[PDB]
This record gives C-alpha cells, structure tokens and sequence, in this order.
C-alpha cells in the first residue's frame, strides 16, 4: 500500500518538474 | 576598508556546519533494535528526523539573511568583522535553543531561550547594518551609488528586524559546497572517533586476530563508500548546474535548500542499508528509504534548474538554453539520479526479489554513467538524429 | 573544459574536515578522572593528542600535494572532477589508517594498509595528471604555453610517485577557513548532539527544574564561548594577514599548517579550564595549558607575517611593508594574541594566586582590544610622534 | 620548573620571531 502511495507521489514530482520543463520549453 | 569574500567564505564555512549539526544525533541513533524494539527506537528517530529537519530549515533561512544582508553591505573593516564574527557566534545557537524548545514545548523558559537568541542575531545584525550606513563607502556601489539611499536607510533595516529575488550566485555554491562536504564525510567521522579496533577486544572476542576485527566493521566501510560515492555524485550535478547559472533567484534558493535537506539524509540511509536485514522482507525497506532519499536530494536540483530554465534568458548561460550545445547533457546529467532512483525503487515491488541486487547495481551504474555522460548522451543524439 | 575554481573550494572543505577529524576523539576524552584517575586518562589523552597532531601533519602533506596537483593544471571537466572526487576518496582514510597503524604498530597489517591508501592516492593523482596532459587544453596556461612542455610531462608525475616555492593563496584561505570554521564550532557539537537536558533527567535529579540542569551544563556553554572567541579572533588576524599577501611561500604554508594544527587543540583548552577545578592548584596547570595553545596557536601567525616580510618586496601588498601606512597596525593585530598569553602563562607563575582572574580578564580585553585595535595604534602613533 | 622551562621556551619563540622581524628590517 503505502510503498505505491510513496512511488506516486515520486511519480507526481517528476511529473511536475516536466510540466516546468515543457512550460519553459514553450515560453522559450 | 577591504574585499570582504573571505569573511563571506568563512560564515558559510560556519554556517554549513551549523545547518548540519543535528544530523550528528540521527546517525548516532541505535540502528539495531534487535527484539524488535522498533516500537519505541522509531519513534526516537523519527522525533530525532524532524528535530534535524526543521533546525537545518530554521538555520538556512538565518543564512538567507546573513546573505541578503552582507549583499546591501559589499565592504569589510575590523569593526564589520568582529561584529559578523559576533552575529555568527549568535546564529550557532539556533539548533540548541530550538532542540531544547522542542524537547520541553510546556516549559517557557525553552521558547523564551529561542525567542532571545533570535532577538540577538536580528539586534547584532541591526548593528552591522547601522554601522555600515554611517559610513557610506561600506555599502555596495549602487546603494550608496544611488540618490535615493535614504529609502534604503530604511528598507534591510525594516526587514531584519518573493520569488524572483536575485540571491547571491556565490554564496549559494559556497553553503552548498559546505553541506555536501559535511554530509559525504558525516559517517568517516564516526569510523575514525569509535570504530578503531581496541588491542584488548580483538585479543579476547577475536583471538588476537585483527582482520576479523576489522572484517567485523566492514559493514560500516561498505556505508561509508556508498554514502560518499552518492554525495559526491549528487555534489558533481549540483556543480554542473550552478557553472552554467547566471543568476539565483530565490526559487533557486529554496529548492536548493530542499535539495541539501533531503541530501543530509544519504547518510542514515546508507547505514540502514548496510546494517544488513534479519529477515528478507526488512531490506526492502531499507533499499526503499534509500532510493526515496536519493530521489528527493536529486529531484529539487533537477527542479532548480528547470526553475531557471523558466527564465533561462537571464538566468542561466546561453550553452545550456533550450536548444543550446550542452542543454541535452544539463538534461542527462541532473536527471541520471532522479531516474535511476525511482526505477530502482519501482523494483522494490514490481521486481521486489531482486530489489537489493539492483539497488547495488543502481549504486555501480551511477558513476560510470556520469563518467561516461558525454559519450552515451552523443551516441544517443546521433542515434535519433539520422534514426 | 570550464573553470575548476569551485571543485578545488570542495576539495578544501573536505581536506579541512578530514585534517581536523581526529580532534573529536580528543575532546570526547575523559575530562574529569575523578578518585585521581589521571594516571592512565592523561596517557590515554597523550596517545589521542599525538595522534591527531600526525593524522593533521599528514593530511595537510596530502592537501598540499592535491594544491600543486591542481595548480599544473589549470581547467575541469567531467572526468577531471570526477578523478578529482576518487582521490578525496582515497585520502579521507588516512586518519582511519594511520590511527589503526598507530593502535597495531607491531601487526604488519596496519602498516600494510597505510601504504596501500598512500598508493591509491598517487595513483589516483598519477591518473589526473596522465589525463590532464593527454589534452593540453586541460593544463594551466604556463604549461600548454611553454615548448618546454615536453620536462613538465615527467615533472609533476614523478613528484607524485623549496621554502620559496609558491603556494596558491587562494587554497591555503580556503584550507585555514575550514579549519578555523571547524575549531571554532567543535563542541558546540557536542552540546547539541549530548546535552540536551533529557525530560526524565531534569524530573528525577533536578525535581522537574530545567534551570537546574542548564545551570548544571553552563560550564559547558561558559567553554563553548571561550573558545568560539579565541578561534574566531585567531581567524581575524589571519584573515587580516592574508587580506595583504600577495604570494604564498611554502615556508608560510609550514608557519601556517602548525597554527592551524595548534589551534585545533583550543577547544580542548578551554573544555579543560572550564571543568574548574577540585583542587585549586591544578587550575593553574589548565591555564598554563591554555596559555600556551593560544601562544603557539597566535605566534606561529606572526612568524608567517615575518616570514613574508623577509620578501615583503614580492611577497606583501606595498600597505604593510617596513614604514607601510598599515604596518605598524598589522604588527599589533598579529602580536596582540602572542603577548597577551605570553603575559598571562608569566602570571600563572609570578602572580599565580590571580592567575585565572589575568586569564578571564584576558579573554574578554583581547576581543576589545581588536575592536579598538585602530585607534591604540593611531594613539600610540601620536605618543611617539612628540615623546 | 617545567613551567618556567616552557616559559623560557616561550620566550627563545617570541626572541627568534623579532630576529626575524629585525633582518627583514634591514634587509628592506
């Protein structure tokens, strides 16, 4: 159970750092 | 009158050691609760975890004032040093009087304790800012450049007593460079203070014979090579990014700060992890916490540069620019940690069995990758590039 | 290729740390043999005290090789940082070693294994230097620059498998602020990482009153303090020294490397003259001791200022040489610290009664006398003008 | 004894640091 909850949340954060990644890459 | 950037070096020497003080309690904890005395030794970690956490916070951001205020000031005389020496001596009891607040929440005398050293470090650096307004040459060029230095007779002063902030470059690799230093070495300290084999104890549960002394600590010589091989690594990203930042703004700062919080674990993970499982399923665990603290050190640098990259334009150097000669191996080199460490996490319950091999292999992989970065991000690139 | 100026400031703050690791066993010593347990705890202290002076030397020789190492070459990239990462590696086990040859110096096997971490470092910095000179590029702009390139491929290489030879200033700031910043905050390491007044210990042996137990660790914060103002206005006047140098011979490296090794055994210092005694007479013998750790701590400064003046013509800013604007203050600010004791070990003998009083006036007319230090001298400079 | 020992050994230091101070002088 929580080892998922825990590899999600991982999972959320690299996600973010990519949305910052691709809104970057756009504003560029 | 002079250069102040050594006394600036020498607070972030200070201030280093100051952040990362109370690591020391949490690595000294008692690893092996054998009989399962978990129950209770947990609970002690995790009190001690948080105490760590939140001194190391409370300190950085007394350096992010520190900074701040020796950056309205850019000059150095006896009178500013002492008095910097003076403000320092006031910020190394923040981790203490916040320990003790903590320890006794009931008592006011623990808060009153943090509340008067707090009152000290803003009165020593009230003076500091004071005595550099009377003498105008002390302050930076452009605020005794400017006409309206009146305003900013007043600005700091208010403030001692967001986002886009421009933090100093310098003083940010120098507090970096100060934790990771401490942190890599953080558990040769405790090998060289208490892990020397005492002549009488080889003598009498060894026989006399000193290798299996020494093979009895080679546990903690396996924690300490994986400790330091990780912080150095995560060290090397973090100086790969910061040579090719222009300017740090305060999002820089404060992911960089979460970086080296999480950083500060890598010690107490690696020693779980070699302090081997007395049951199979335990280590997954272990490998578990492991990979979860590499991956939250490395991602908030991988975030901190895409926060710049935001603003890449007048934040970070054209090379590294989307698009720009070395973005692809920026990219590669602040990601390798991140990546490796979720999927060798991943393991721990898709490939659960196999999941301390790979961990072991994530940690071997890992430095050849970086020291092989150049070629395989150029074998990649001329892969998809005709492909 | 890029500047390598921030790799060599890590290299320093891991070489500061690694020099000064073996001071912790010194002051986790055993500070009060009681029932006259001195007998063997002050040969136990002698034995930790020898140690950490060789495990320094030592250290600061392997610093020293690491700086012209890296002063052949002159740039970085990815395998020079990472080379440069394996051979810190390969030196934080000195101390570890040479302790364990110390402990088992009849076993071969302690022996055998300094060796093998001496030779892993030449090896490692036999690599960078291969490396470096397989790309020109990499080598310092002297070296690629001169035909004479074809003598400096064998120089250096074999060094690694003369009082005037420069330094690198820059390094030896670096190296003395870590060993100062690391001194200077010893133990309040200690206080933080044990002497937080545990709940049940204040409730059962000081009836619930956690004044009582601060006041029972006061001696503590009272060394503490003591000792974070000598170190730090040791560090000033080093701080002003450097601020005029402009070279760095190797003779002031040596006068430096004993300062710092000598200033590392302050806070031991004042630990002991802060466990006041049980019999009065043997304060003195504390005094005398810290007297003398803060001479040679100070005076070894001033012998560095001489030898530099011996050149001052190339070695020192034009501000300090003979009758310089700021000679005579850089005179006073380098002797104040060397007199001072001086003055004070002579009243523990010719005024020994007052003896810890001169000491504890001392501590807190030194810290004053920096602060005015200016304005003494300009006073002193007007007196001797018409007298 | 060994205190005035140290003392004077204390004060050879002190005497050979202003030697050097003194060639220096006239050596500038």
């Amino acid at each position: 159970l929580i080892p998922i909850a825990v590899g999600g949340a991982l999972a959320g954060l690299v996600l973010i750092v990519l949305i910052a990644y691709l809104v970057g890459r756009k504003r560029s | 009158i002079q250069c102040s950037q050594r006394m600036l070096s020498f607070s972030d020497a200070l201030l280093s050691i100051i952040a990362t003080v109370m690591i020391l309690p949490v690595t000294h904890t008692e690893i092996s609760p054998e009989q399962q005395f978990d129950r209770s030794v947990q609970r002690l970690l995790a009190t001690r975890i948080a105490v760590y956490l939140m001194t190391f916070l409370i300190v950085t951001v007394a350096w992010a004032a520190h900074t701040r205020l020796f950056q309205v000031v850019g000059k150095t005389d006896d009178t500013l040093a002492l008095l910097n020496l003076a403000c320092m001596m006031t910020i190394t009891f923040l981790p203490y009087t916040f320990s003790l607040m903590v320890t006794f929440p009931d008592v006011p005398l623990g808060i009153f304790l943090f509340c008067v050293c707090v009152i000290a470090i803003g009165v020593v650096q009230a003076l500091i800012v004071g005595y550099a307004f009377h003498f105008p040459h002390l302050l930076s060029p452009q605020i005794q450049r400017s006409a309206h230095r009146a305003l900013y007779r007043r600005h700091v002063l208010g403030i001692v007593l967001d986002l886009h902030e421009p933090l100093s470059k310098e003083r940010v690799e120098a507090f970096s460079d100060g934790v990771y230093a401490i942190v890599a070495t953080l558990l040769i300290l405790d090998i060289c203070e208490d892990n020397v084999p005492d002549p009488k104890d080889v003598k009498e549960r060894f026989s006399g014979s000193l290798v299996a002394a020494l093979s009895a600590t080679g546990p903690r010589f396996l924690a300490y090579f994986g400790s330091f091989a990780t912080v150095g690594l995560l060290w090397f990203a973090h100086h790969s990014l910061f040579l090719h930042v222009r300017k740090a703004t305060r999002a820089m700062g404060l992911l960089n700060t979460l970086s080296l919080a999480f950083v500060g674990g890598l010690p107490l993970a690696y020693q779980q992890t070699s302090a081997f499982a007395r049951q199979p399923r335990d280590e997954l665990e272990r490998v578990r916490v492991s990979c979860t603290i590499i991956f939250l050190a490395s991602i908030f640098q991988l975030a901190m540069w895409t926060t710049a990259l935001l603003h890449q334009a007048e934040t970070l150097q054209p090379s590294v620019w989307f698009g720009g000669r070395e973005h692809v191996l920026m990219f590669a080199k602040l990601a390798l940690y991140p990546c490796a460490s979720l999927l060798a996490f991943a393991s721990t319950c898709l490939l659960s069995r196999f999941s301390v091999g790979i961990f072991h292999l994530m940690q071997i992989a890992v430095p050849c990758a970086f020291l092989l970065l150049r070629l395989l991000v150029g074998l990649a690139l001329a892969t998809l590039r005709v492909l």
